[PDB]
């Protein structure tokens, strides 16, 4: 007669690795690391993201007419971009300071769209004209639907003297821009006026452009160029603008109605019709594991990424053969 | 392993010991059959849920990346924000692989000392009254009926009694 | 007859956790996390701190009329701000590179000020009329101590040409600002010519400013503005003006005598009255710990700083029920 | 614990031996008492005294953060200074938690170990002369005085004397 | 050390076993000397070996600096990346120091266990037939020649014989 | 007769430390960190390093006349450079976005040298006159090699208007100046136009720099500045300059024929004559170790570098006295 004493025994072929030993067979283990995706862009929590698509966040905010699909947008979870949208600035340019708009924007989820300046408000100035080759629409000539490009009226260009009073409780995003053109006959041809300024004033903006001349190759059929600048205009605070000419004067301006969680992925996926707790810029992620190997950049309540192939926890004994 | 029982003095596990991680196999007139040690294994499940539950909660604050764009002209603090970015994961990734490792050796050690303590108390209980076989195994010099058996397993072996 | 073998036990109710249990009873802890503290901003090994009170760094150092507690201050610990000073810049405006300046001050633990262009000393310029509503002193309108506002002297404003010599062994601190009007007619009214500038040169500078007209917001009853420019002016190097108006002139510029250890705390709190080897923002710590939770940003010899609300280690060993 | 003794086969500590963390108590004619043993307490003192100022000693060089000020168009690199400070205190306060809990699981088991072994020490020299009771006591076969008890306490308990 | 063999119940270790870390010493009418028990101390080769690889391999990756130059008025952004590579710096020595503290300490007691698993392995096998002294050796009952010695290192001693 | 289990022994004198236990004999042992190294600047895997001694990388690139060793350099594994070298900017300036380009070099290994605008062809202008005391050759006032100070010929200083295009395959780097001059009667003197401009464009650039004229302390026995700014000019891509004066053309523009891993070390020390795997600022490493405590910035295959001046890890076992 006897009595043992001995220790469990599965068929169980799970892996674990020590310090010491490799590859150690045990009878129960526990995976902590998520591998998977659905290896598309999804909703946040119900709320559908952005998808720019082939726009990029200058080509929507200006108004690029290849960009009307982005007009008035709903509110959103999280913005997706491509690596190089090519519906950026039709018109050839610089947009200043857009890296700083783009970091505003990861706090932002919501824009309403509201006119500061009527476009048949230019009475002394000429507002319908102010078009391009480079940025088309429906095969003609046409131009970044927020902003009007104002030219001289009947050969003259008085100087203008325009005022907006953010009187709505929300911050208020205003956009304008200067043009740079090639030469002083082309000055002359669209603005009368040799020499031009353009002033901007707010509480706490200060701003006197004027147009650089300089000789440049051509972009998407154009040598002139554009140079946008921005502001955020505080509730009860007023922006003054006052130029000779190449003054590019908002029309529209985007009202920011709700701050929050958000980010802009850079991803060349399209809309995948589903919805999720936690999305990638590769994939969207369901699990309830501590630790995923997907992507760094997520949003969402996520795992936590780690660069890790394998991570395997040893709950039970090392198995027998 | 550290504690000589697990593939050490106990060649290998039991395939039919099926509702526990540790107990005892007899073998006697009536019969034979394995009986799991409720106790500590039920000590051990505990043990291992708590330290699931804690590596998954000290890893619950890490690093997350968040995007960043600079612009042509702006190439040092890009480089600066890779650098800081990948610092940190390659930091946490560190942290995570080698946890799994040192705590995965002691997990292995641990339920390696649960056998051997569990040896070690049938040992002290039968003393004389049996021959230490060397093997996980206690041959009895009394014949060891099934109350006989439960009493070992029950720790109320009397030594006087036999 | 019996020996036996065992271990101590005590009334002790420390607990520690370790990785697989939680509450653990031991015999014997230390804790190594310092959790405490008075509550207060002390001396630092003697030496007070410089509390701005109400009063901006650029308050101070330009000479707000309302910071004249902090006009020739003596060798400071560290500095204190609040989170929104009130008196800051009294007549509206910028301060041009002001944090990378708050960055030098984060080395600096003393200042001497001395006068490098005596206020009299402008004989074809006028200097006691540079003063405003915004910026008042005993309910008239007065000015930054630090710099002369001048404006012209009968209807003249010919070209300044000043220059100070570096002798003294220590680094300067210069500071002069530059006048932006809110029209051409205040343009002509303060310094008769229409079209100014101010060229600042040294060693290493090569500055030429000039007023940038808008139309603005009035800000503390304003709708002009200043701007104002700093430089250090290393041993032996002179700074050489030259302006046809708008110029606010240096008078005062500061020495640098010390440097050393020092940082811009952000606190609310006031001057506690106390003594401490160790001091943050939420107040002085006075332990021998390794750790402590208060607060991440300190100044002086302290424990590390971590998140943790316990650290408890053991000592002793599991104690009995 | 992993090794056994304490709140294992020695059920509980000992209230009345306040000189040591172990230790000894006999019981015979003369009467009864508790003896720490000064040699594995001390040693376990100096281990401890030593683990303390070493945990001490490695955080000494840590991550402190520095006050940095940027303006209304530097929210960027603002942003990255957040995220780079809160990363560091974040690995800083993981490595102090952690290393507290593994030391702390260590430090337990170092008790452990030093009253199994004191307790094999004894085993070890009274062989068959006392019966191993199996709760930390050896009930002697022959009478055993207080020179008899200290001999043990001693290690100069001789075998071929008894 | 943590299991009582290695400068514990067996005073010091031996010069003349030259060709292993842990064996046997015998002594018999037919002379004396050491004999490395190949086995148990390849074991150790492994373990040690695979140990120190994982050390390596697990420091594989981790912060490396790049110079980056900033001019007079980049102060801030200068300091934010001296601050943030010397952070790094901090944490990976710091990785690495405790790491060796906490594996030497391992990788010490992990020798300890060898020997007593192997001690224990003996004593397992010899049983009643030889005399436990209490400092690693044996003193048989029977007298135990060079075959007897070896049937010992072996695992092939029969009780029964004896 | 008996039978002993025991453990090894030997004469080390090795020691390593635990938590526990500080100084602890064993029988084997393994450093694992490199604390040695040769001291000296080597090639890296064969392949030279520029040192470029006393020259920095603006006097290399602009070609300071003391810096004619540097004229054709041939490919290089890393640079060096010393923490002030004496031959930078001879005559006194600055170098615009100079950080930004020494980041460009840190990604390339090879520079092949092109004339884009020859000297002989500056037919309206004065090309051979633009020469300074302070940059001094063979004891004669000489020039930066890689650009032509021009100035007026025959008292007439005519519209400069000239192009390059880019048709090599390789990025181009161009090198261009301005110079700021002391006064108006230096300005006419030059130039003879008051005021003057520079005009560059390409695909992305549009610049329009104006001479800022100030009274600047001596600096190399010179009071007037030189500006230096530079572009990539991308394949197939056109640079246009335009100018009245004060203008700084390019002779030569260096073509980036190789980009990969490199570096720019700081270090006052020379070439060593030597080989190695693994480059360091103090000197080169030649170990199997997984760590070293040299320096932390390295090129090449190279141990993890730690602040440890002792790792060492047990192997053995602990030695008996
Ligand atoms: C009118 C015409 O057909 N002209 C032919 C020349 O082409 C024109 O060249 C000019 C300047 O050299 C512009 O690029 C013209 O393009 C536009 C554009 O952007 O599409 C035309 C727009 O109507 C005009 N819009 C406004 C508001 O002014 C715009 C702007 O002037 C410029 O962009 C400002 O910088 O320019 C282009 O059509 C052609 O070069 C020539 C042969 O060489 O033959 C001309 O008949
Ligand atoms: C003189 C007077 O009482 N004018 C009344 C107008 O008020 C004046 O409006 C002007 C410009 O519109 C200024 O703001 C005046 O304020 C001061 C100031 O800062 O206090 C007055 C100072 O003396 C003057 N100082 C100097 C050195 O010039 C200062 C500067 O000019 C400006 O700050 C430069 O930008 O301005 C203010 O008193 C009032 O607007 C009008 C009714 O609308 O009635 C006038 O009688
Ligand atoms: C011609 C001469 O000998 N003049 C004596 C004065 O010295 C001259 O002072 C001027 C301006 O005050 C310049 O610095 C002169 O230096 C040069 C230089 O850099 O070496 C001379 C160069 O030929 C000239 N080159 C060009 C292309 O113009 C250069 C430039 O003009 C300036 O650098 C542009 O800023 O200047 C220097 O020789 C001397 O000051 C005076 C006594 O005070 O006596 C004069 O005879
Ligand atoms: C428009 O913005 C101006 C500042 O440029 C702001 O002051 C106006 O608000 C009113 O200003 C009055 C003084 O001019 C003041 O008496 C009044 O309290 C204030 N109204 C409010 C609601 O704050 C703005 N115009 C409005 C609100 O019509
Ligand atoms: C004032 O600053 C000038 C530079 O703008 C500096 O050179 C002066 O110092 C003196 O300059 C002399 C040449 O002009 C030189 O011969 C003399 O050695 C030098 N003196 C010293 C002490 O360095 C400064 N003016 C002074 C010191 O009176
Ligand atoms: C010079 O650079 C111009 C842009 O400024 C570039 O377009 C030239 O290349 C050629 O341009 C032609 C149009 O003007 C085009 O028809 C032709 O395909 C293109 N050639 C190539 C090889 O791309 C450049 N000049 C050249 C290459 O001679
Ligand atoms: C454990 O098992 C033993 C033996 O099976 C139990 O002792 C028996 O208990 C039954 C039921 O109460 C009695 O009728 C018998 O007389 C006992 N037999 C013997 C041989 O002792 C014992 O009660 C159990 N103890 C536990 C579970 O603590
Ligand atoms: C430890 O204790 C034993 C017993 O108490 C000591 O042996 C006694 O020593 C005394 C004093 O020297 C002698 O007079 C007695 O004859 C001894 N009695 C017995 C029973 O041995 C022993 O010397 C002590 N050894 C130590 C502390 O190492
Ligand atoms: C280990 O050693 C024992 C004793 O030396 C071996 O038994 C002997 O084997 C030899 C050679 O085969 C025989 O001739 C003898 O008759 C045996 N003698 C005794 C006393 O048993 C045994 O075979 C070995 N076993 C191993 C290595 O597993
Ligand atoms: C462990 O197993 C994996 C996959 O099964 C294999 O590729 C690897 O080489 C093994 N590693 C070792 C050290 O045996
Ligand atoms: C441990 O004790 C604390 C405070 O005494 C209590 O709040 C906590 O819930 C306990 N944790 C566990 C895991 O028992
Ligand atoms: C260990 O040894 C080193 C050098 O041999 C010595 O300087 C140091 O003080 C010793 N440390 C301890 C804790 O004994």
């Amino acid at each position: 007669d006897q009595i043992c004493i001995g220790y469990h025994a599965n068929n169980s072929t799970e892996q674990v690795d020590t310090i010491m030993e490799k590859n150690v067979t045990v009878t129960h283990a526990q995976d902590i690391l998520e591998k998977t995706h659905n290896g598309k862009l999804c909703d946040l929590d119900g709320v559908k993201p952005l998808i720019l698509r082939d726009c990029s966040v200058a080509g929507w905010l200006l108004g690029n007419p290849m960009c009307d699909e982005f007009i008035n947008v709903p509110e959103w979870s999280y913005i997706v971009e491509k690596a190089n949208p090519v519906n950026d600035l039709c018109y050839p340019g610089d947009f200043n300071d857009y890296e700083e708009l783009k970091h505003l924007l990861s706090r932002i989820n919501h824009f309403e769209k509201i006119q500061i300046i009527p476009k048949s408000s230019w009475s002394s100035h000429e507002a319908s004209l102010g078009v391009s080759s480079a940025c088309p629409y429906q095969g003609k000539s046409s131009f970044f639907r927020n902003v009007v490009w104002l030219i001289k009226k009947n050969s003259t260009y008085p100087t203008i003297k325009r005022s907006y009073n953010n009187t709505n409780q929300e911050d208020l995003l205003v956009l304008w821009g200067i043009h740079h053109p090639n030469d002083a006959a082309e000055q002359t041809k669209l603005y009368r006026n040799p020499t031009t300024y353009i002033s901007v004033g707010t509480s706490t903006l200060n701003q006197r452009l004027v147009p650089r001349i300089a000789t440049r190759s051509k972009v998407n059929g154009q040598s002139g160029r554009m140079e946008f600048f921005w502001t955020i205009l505080k509730p009860n605070d007023a922006i003054n603008f006052e130029s000779n000419g190449n003054f590019i004067a908002p029309e529209y301006a985007y009202k920011i109605v709700k701050k929050g969680d958000s980010t802009i992925m850079k991803s060349e996926l399209e809309y995948g019709n589903c919805n999720t707790k936690c999305q990638t810029p590769m994939g969207a992620i369901n699990s309830s594991m501590p630790f995923h190997n997907i992507h760094p950049l997520t949003i969402g309540e996520c795992p936590k990424y780690v660069k890790s192939n394998r991570l395997v926890l040893a709950t039970g004994l090392r198995n027998s053969p | 392993g550290l504690f000589g029982a697990i593939a050490g003095f106990i060649e290998g596990g039991w395939q039919g010991m099926v509702d526990g991680w540790y107990g005892y196999h007899h073998s006697n007139e009536q019969g034979s059959g394995y009986a799991a040690d409720k106790e500590s294994t039920q000590k051990a499940i505990d043990g291992v849920t708590n330290k699931v539950n804690s590596i998954i909660d000290k890893m619950n604050t890490q690093f997350e990346a968040v995007g960043r764009e600079f612009n042509n002209l702006e190439r040092r603090i890009e480089n600066l924000n890779k650098k800081m970015e990948d610092g940190f994961l390659d930091v946490w990734t560190y942290n995570a692989e080698l946890l799994v490792l040192m705590e995965n050796e002691r997990t292995l050690d641990f339920h390696d000392s649960n056998v051997k303590n569990l040896y070690d108390k049938v040992r002290l209980q039968l003393r004389d009254n049996a021959k230490e076989l060397g093997n996980g195994c206690f041959e009895f010099y009394h014949k060891c009926d099934n109350e006989c058996m439960e009493s070992v397993r029950n720790g109320t072996y009397d030594y006087p009694q036999y």
